[PDB]
This record gives C-alpha cells, structure tokens and sequence, in this order.
C-alpha cells in the first residue's frame, strides 16, 4: 500500500463546490433577518418560485431559518446520480443550526456551474461547534468531467513530499516487478510510468503499481514547532551538537548553564532535552536558539 | 452650415463583443484559466 | 452483498423533491403571523380555492398554523400511486410542530414541477427538535420518470469510493463468475458489464451481480479529525515513524519531550499514542504536527 | 402474506381529500373570532344558507365555534355510501377541541370536486393534543372514480423499496406457482404479471398472488440516525473494520484513543461500540467520523 499512500495519479484529483442554501427547522435558532437581509431576499424568492409572492413592502422576522454556505469535494470520475458529503456553514448571527434541514441547494465549481444538489438533514455533534454540521450523501452529482484517463501511454505518479531518493526509488521498484523501462523519474516529485494503449489496461496496470510496497528511505531533519498550540514535533533524523543553554528559571539539577550533549538519534535528542527540564513553550525558544547557535543539526520549521 | 460632414471626438467603435472563451483543457479539474497574462 | 454496498447502478439514483405546505391543528404553538405574512397569505390562498374569500383588509392572528417546507427524496423507479416519507421543517417563529397535521402539499421537483403530493400527520419526538418532523408514507408519487434502463448492452457500475485496485478487483470478480468478457473497468470509479438486450435480462443480471461478494483490498490510510465535534478515527492502514512529541502540560510519566515508538499496525499506533496521555483536543494538534513533521504516515483529513 | 406486504397493485391507490369545516359544542375553547374572520364569515355563511340573515354590520365573539382543516383518505376502490375516518385540525387560536361536532364538510379533491360529506363527533385523547383530532367513519364517499382494473393482461407489481434481487426473487416466486411466463420484471421496481382478461378473473389471480411467501434477501447495509429524535438503528448487515476512535471524555477502561475490533456480524458491531461507552449523541458522531474514515462498512443515512 505504500505507491498509493505516498503518489497522486496525474488527473485524478477532487475538485472543491460551493453554494448558498437555506436551512430550516431550527428552534427558533436561526438568523435575526433584521440584520441579515439576504436571509428573508432568499426566503422570498424560493416563495415567488414555488408560487408564492409575498409583497415587496412588509416585515418578516423569522427565527427557524438560516443562511448558510454549503461545501463540498467534487470526486474523481463522479458520475452523476452519486452522493457526496457536504459541509453546511452559518453565514450571519444564528445561534444553532441544531436539527435543521438543507433545502435545495445547487453546488457550484469554480466556473459558475452547478455540479451537484444539496438536501438533507444536518448532523451537529451536540463545546461543540453549533453553527456548523455535516450532511452524509447530502448531494447529488449532476455533472461530469471529460479527463484523459485512458488516452496515450505516460502516466505521472506524483510523490506528496519532493524526494529525489523517493523518486528513484519509486522508479526502480516500478521498474522491478513491471518490466525494464515501465518507469522513468522526471524531476524530485514526478514518476513517468509507461501504460498500455486503451482504458482498462490503464485501470489494470494502475491497480498492481498502487499497492506494491517500497522502502521509504531516510527523509530530512526537521523539528515542527506549532506555537499557535504549543507543540514540538521531531523526526528521527534529527541530531544534537555539543552546546551550552541557559534560560530563565531554568538551573543544573549547579549553575544556569547546563551542558547538552552531543546527540546521534533520537533517544538521546530526548533524553539530552529532558534533561534540561524545560517547558514546551521554554523548549521551542531553546530550540530556535540552538538553531541559530548550530548545536541543532535539523530543520526549524514553525507552523 | 450643420450638415457638414465631420469627424466625431471618439472615433472608431463604441461597443465591443465579448469573445468566446477557450476551450477547457481535459485535466480533470473545473478551475480552468485562459492564457494569462 | 458487497457489489451492492460497494458500487451504484447507472440511472439507478434519488432525486430531491421540495414544496411549500402548512401545519394545523397545533396547540397554540404556530406562527406569530404577524412576523411571517406568507403563513396568512396562503392560508388565504387555501381559503379562496375551497370557497371562502376573506377581506383583503383584515386582521388575523393565527396559533395553531405554522407555514412549513416538505422535503423528499424520489425514489429511483418510482411509479404514480406509490408513497415515499416527507420531512417536515418549520419556516418562520413557529415554537413547536407536535400534533400537526400537514395540508396537501404539491412537492416539486428542480424542474419545478410536481412530482409528488404530500399530506398526513407529522411525528415529532418529544432536547429534542421541535420544529421538525417526519411523515411516513406521508406523500404519494404523482409523476413517473421516463428511462433508459433495459435499452443498450451496457451498464456501468459506479463505485462510491474511488480505487483503481477495487475497480480491477469488481471486474475479476464480475468475469470470474459471469463469464470471459463480462465486465470491463474504465476508470477508477466505473466498472462497465455487458448485459444481455432486454429489460427482464438486465434486472436478472444485476440481481446476480449486486450479491456477489468481492475481497476488499487495502484502502489508503487516513485519519480523520472531526474539530466540531471532537472526534479522532484512525483505520487499520495507519503507521507511525518514531519521534519525538512535546505539548503543553503533558510529559513523560520525565521530561516535556516523549519519544513515540515507530509503529506497523494499528494496534501499536493506538498504545503509542495512548503513552503520550493526550486528551482528544490535545490529540488532534499532535496529528496535525506530526503530519507536519512527517512521522504520521496517513493522510490528514478534516472533516 | 410476503407478496402484498413486499409490494403493491397497479391502480390500487389512496387519494388524499380535504375539506374545510366548523366545530361547535367546545366548553369555550374555540376560537376567539376577533382575530380569525374566516370563523364568523362562515359560521354567517352557514346561517344565511339555512335562512337566517345575520346583519353585515354587527359583532359576533362566539367561544364554541373554532374553523378547521378536515383531513382524509380516498381509499382504493371506494364506492359511494361507505363510511372513511378524518382528522380534524384546528386552524386559528383555538384552546381545545374536546368535545366538538364537527358539522357537514365537504372534502374535495385536488381536482376541487366533492368526493366525500363529512360530520360526527371528534375523539381527542385527554401532554395529549387538544386542538386535533379524529372522527372513525365521520365522512361518506360521494364520488367514485373509474378505474383500468379490469381491463388489459397486464398487471405491475411496484416493490415498496427498490431492488433487482427482490425484484428477480418474486418473479421467480410468480413464475413457481402461476406458470413458467406469469411475470416478468421490468425494472428494480416492477413486476409485470399476465392476467387472464376480466375482472373477477384478475381478482381471483391477485388473489392467489398476494398471500404467496417470497424469501427475502441480504438487502444493503444501513445505518440510519435520527438527530432530531437522537436515534440509531443499524441493520444486520453493517460491519466494521478495525481503527481506533477517539472522542471528548471518553478513554479506554488507558488512553483517550480506543482500539475498535474488526466485526463480521451484528453482533460483534454492537460490542465492539457498546465498548467505547459512547452516550448514543456521541455515538452518532463516532459513526460519522468513522464512515468518513472508512471503518464503518454501512450507508449512513440521517433522517
């Protein structure tokens, strides 16, 4: 399984739709409408479509009706008549959108046209998020996409992560088990795998290069800091240079300046950094630190 | 002396056809971009 | 009973089917009126077609009615006089639906013509919605679909997830036991079986194909973290690579930092996740960075 | 009884009447006739058509009167003179409906033609609803419509849910006891049988069909969640796969993320979340996350 957890088929990707929607059946959790005038505007013209008109000059305050923004993957090859998942979003000061239901609603792409219909009943967990929930098969593909699956005789297996030693051993193990010249590297993220003619044969040959299992090899040092949430995250290829560190509050268990010692894998990363005894939010400066000095021999990266 | 021909302040056309737009290619995505400049 | 949970047939689908009605016979739990014009409108409207017209200058103030949405699903292949169940929703500062009955309601289609005729007495639970209501049997199909089904030699199986390895699989297992050439796979999603001409021939075929039983392969790994309402699902295809995880106020049990045993199964991700002692909301930002870093070896979707 | 409780005949079909009415007797409960004129209008109507001319200009604040909707069902086959049962709706600011009589309505049809007379005494329970109720045999079919049965060889059994296997099976079942060619499938919905020509013929056929015993088949697997009434009911063929699930309060009983045991059966489903301790409101988003994820081997279906 590992060709198909680590690559992307050239064309075989998700598209993202978007529509506006009404939801209603909310006990009395719904849009003021008095702020909201796009809420009672749509209201109105679902009436004047179903055959309803409600005069121009008059007052509607409603309370189980809200306006939302309904979103939705567009899969591969969708075939219309097949059901998606979609995420249903408040748009203007409603409380809840506990158990209300998703009227028709046509999901766009980015080109201004409908790709599918969205209506169904909204599941809200129930310090869970009360203005958005998630409806199940909650729309109906009504279009598709031409591709060019099937035509010619390249197909590019895109890695997610750029790897020249990835690449090229993609590219070998495809050419172990599927013959001499099945595959040819392009650059650190493409794999160019040569596919019989026809449709099927593509489909065949793409099902027994997904599941083949290749042998990930050593990829970087880096130490992930999240400050946002105040996490660190480090892989194994990250090591330790000799180094002195000093920060506040912080003393040998005896001076302020503990010695942290020179570290080859990852045990004796942690252990040399626990030994400090220092706090996530102390060990991310402490980090960033050592990356300046040169004691840390990983990438920094702060996301 | 008003029915002089004469040549008006804004010459040429005042109005422009949009042009039909590129064909979208077959990668299977619906964001299509026409030749961007 | 695999082929059948797995795949969809073509032209085989539900469409989605709205329409505006009212609800009487509430205990005094209906519309204010005087906010929501169009409950008083149409009650009018309803008033005037059965033989009695109310001034147009007047006053009434309604308790028991409430103006509702009806939504419901057609069914594929369905015939005039059959009966599909109809989800009731209220529109406008209504408090309660609990023993209303819904007034006949024509539902329309996208088309926005009436495919169906709603009428019957809502269900209401009885923390549970009160503005929202089911209806079995509650509306009876009016129109018919024409279709496409028995015309042609072809029919096109649409898997609900995409996978060129489970496409290739339905397609062995269609021409192993239904002969040579039975069965043809186009893209990852579809799977075309040639099916005798006929209408009686198709649906004995499809009756045999849909209860066929197929192996399903390894499907990608991927965790999926639901933020709104908390929630963490792992499937059996995630691993992890050891490294080393620091959050806020969690720590070995003795440092901040602590190490996370590469892991094969599943299994061993959950007890190595489980060693960190992370609460859910802690867990969900471990994911997330260590995707970021690169020991989480799944894809990372947010739903 | 399989074949009539399984499917339904072609033109054996229940109409829906409506009609509106007047309630008097109520122990002051009626409507308050200020704020509803359509009560007294009518009530006058009723009076002027009996030969009493109540004054344009006057004041009426009646207390035992209250205007409401009559509902009913046309029944298959219905011949004038037979009695049907209606429910009777309050329709504006009526307190209660206990001890009503409901006097001569006329329930029409969506054409607006008369097909029934309607008037009796209404039974309301007595937490019960007060403002709706139902009259057994309080109307009499006035109108009776023509009907094809009778005519033709060709009669079409419609499934009540859509499925070829089902489909296949009972024209099988037809085919065993009534002939080599009795009936023939037409889509995943319809059985077309052949009938001999008449009319008690193709009841005494119809007959011998209903009562026959079909075995039913696998038939999907589904979960279905009711938010509004917090609800779930799995049916027996859902399965699981093996992942772990983690969600707000919830551990292993010791981590936060729980192992969830592969399972063939239902039975092995139900244990193996009966395990995670998941209160049925949590329990709803575990299936969500997990069908996400791919665990759970079911449609998930929220009504």
């Amino acid at each position: 399984e590992r060709i198909r957890d680590l690559t992307s088929v050239q064309g075989v990707r998700e598209n993202s739709l978007i529509g506006y929607g009404l939801v209603v059946g909310l006990d009395g959790t719904g849009d003021q409408t008095t702020q909201t005038p796009f809420t009672t505007q749509t209201l109105n013209n679902m009436l004047s479509q179903l055959g309803i008109t409600v005069p121009t000059g008059t007052n509607m305050q409603l309370k189980n009706v809200a306006a939302v923004m309904v979103t939705a993957s567009y899969p591969p090859f969708a075939r219309q008549g097949q059901t998606i998942d979609v995420v249903v979003s408040s748009m203007g000061n409603a409380k809840s959108l506990r158990g209300g239901t998703l009227l028709m609603t046509p999901l766009k792409g980015v080109d201004s046209q409908v790709y599918a219909l969205a209506q169904g009943n909204i599941l809200v967990g129930g310090v869970n998020q009360l203005n958005g929930g998630r409806i199940t098969n909650g729309a109906i593909i009504e279009r598709e996409l031409p591709t060019q699956f099937g035509a010619g005789n390249t197909i590019n297996l895109q890695l997610n992560d750029e790897d020249f030693t990835m690449a090229q051993q993609i590219t070998d193990a495809i050419n172990r088990a599927r013959g001499y010249g099945s595959a040819t590297a392009l650059d650190a993220r493409t794999v160019q795998v040569r596919v019989p003619s026809g449709n099927s044969s593509q489909v065949r040959f793409l099902a027994d290069i997904q599941n083949m299992e290749v042998n990930v090899t050593p990829q970087d040092a880096k130490v992930v800091i999240n400050s946002r949430t105040g996490s660190v995250v480090m892989n194994r290829e990250v090591t330790l240079d000799s180094c002195a560190v000093a920060q506040g509050n912080l003393s040998v268990t005896g001076g302020s300046l503990q010695s942290v010692r020179s570290s080859a894998n990852l045990n004796s990363v942690v252990r040399a950094l626990n030994a400090l005894g220092a706090t996530p939010m102390d060990l991310m400066s402490i980090l960033q630190s050592m990356q300046s000095a040169g004691c840390l021999r990983a990438k920094l990266e702060i996301i | 002396c008003a029915w002089i021909p004469a040549k008006p302040l804004v010459q040429g056309a005042t109005t422009a056809q949009p042009i039909p737009g590129p064909v979208p290619v077959a990668n299977g995505s619906i964001f299509q971009s026409a030749q961007p400049i």
